[PDB]
């Protein structure tokens, strides 16, 4: 039957599972086709975290509903700051995965500390392919013009943007 | 000899949205495999690039690249004819002067269709993707809106610090 596995990269896919598949199993039409490897997988429904061996029907996971696939990585804090004349703002965020929706959780990796400026007129215009999917993907570089993604279903909408020297 | 048909009109309204407001033109340049759009904004900060895969349309057919660099303005005016969920399709000659958009909707409902003129603008693609990147986060797409739209409020030059 028809079940979907959301990736945190947007793609979400509708995998094709019978209730008396085992999780490792899942876990392996997950690498066939998308690619991932079993050891880093990490499934989440209805607040719970999925056990190999369990059978889907060991959770209850019926036709339409959705697991959240989420990767963490064998190999802390994000800041926003704007800061100005008539005060400043502050958001820090840090990366988590939720349980009981985690296509809302924030994923990092850090190969060197970020510290990089950028036109908020330029983001304004950016946040717009908002409209487009749920995550969007961030890099950011010392070396070259960050970039901002969000995925299209088959393809993707693309925003680099240099940062400011002084 | 493009012919490509968006299911919804919707979704290549939302595209073309996220050119708009930051960038006047942009050539289109449609491929056997689909379609990818470049468009540098005007002091050479923002480069917007879009990527578009056959898996992307409800049907795509085009034997042979053409390039329709065109006005987004001009063009977006034409996608208000939209209504959404009309079924949207570009279509395309060997050497294309117009590019036609074609919407039609449930059944024989309704039919309407329009011509975009195009202009020439001068191919210049980029590539400045980097195979490493200091640092790399995904979050959802609206947090990151609000946090964007909030700062702004406060001061020109919001500044990013990951530790």
């Amino acid at each position: 039957m028809q079940i979907f596995v959301k990736t945190l990269t947007g793609k979400t896919i509708t995998l094709e599972v019978e209730s008396s598949d085992t999780i490792d199993n899942v876990k392996s039409k997950i690498q066939d086709k998308e690619g991932i490897p079993p050891d880093q997988q990490r499934l989440i429904f209805a607040g719970k975290q999925l056990e190999d061996g369990r059978t889907l029907s060991d959770y209850n996971i019926q036709k339409e509903s959705t697991l959240h696939l989420v990767l963490r990585l064998r190999g802390e804090t994000i800041k926003f700051v704007a800061d100005g004349d008539i005060g400043s703002g502050s958001v820090i965020i840090k990366p988590f995965v939720d349980m009981e929706h985690p296509e809302t959780s924030i994923k990092l990796e850090m190969d060197q500390p970020v510290d990089l400026t950028f036109g908020a007129k330029y983001l304004l215009d950016i946040i717009k392919g908002s409209s487009l999917s749920d995550r969007v993907g961030i890099r950011l570089s010392s070396e070259a013009p960050a970039l901002f993604q969000f995925d299209l279903k088959s393809g993707f909408l693309q925003f680099f943007l240099a940062p400011k020297f002084n | 000899m493009l012919e490509a048909k968006f299911e919804e009109a919707s979704l290549f309204k939302r595209i073309i949205d996220g050119f708009k407001d930051c960038v006047q033109l942009v050539n289109f340049q449609c491929k056997e495999d689909g379609i990818i759009a470049q468009a540098v904004d005007d002091s050479r900060v923002l480069l917007v690039s879009l990527e578009i895969g056959v898996e992307a349309f409800q049907e795509y057919r085009c034997d042979h690249p053409v390039t329709l660099g065109m006005d987004l303005t001009s063009l977006s005016k034409i996608l208000r004819c939209g209504n959404n969920t009309d079924t949207l399709t570009l279509i395309a000659d060997n050497t294309p002067d117009s590019i036609i958009l074609l919407f039609e909707d449930t059944k024989k409902d309704r039919i309407a269709e329009y011509s975009l003129k195009l202009m020439d603008i001068d191919a210049d693609f980029l590539k400045i993707e980097e195979l490493q990147y200091d640092s790399t986060l995904s979050l959802p797409s609206s947090e990151f809106s609000k946090i964007v739209r909030d700062l702004s409020q406060l001061s020109d030059s919001i500044n990013i610090m990951i530790t």
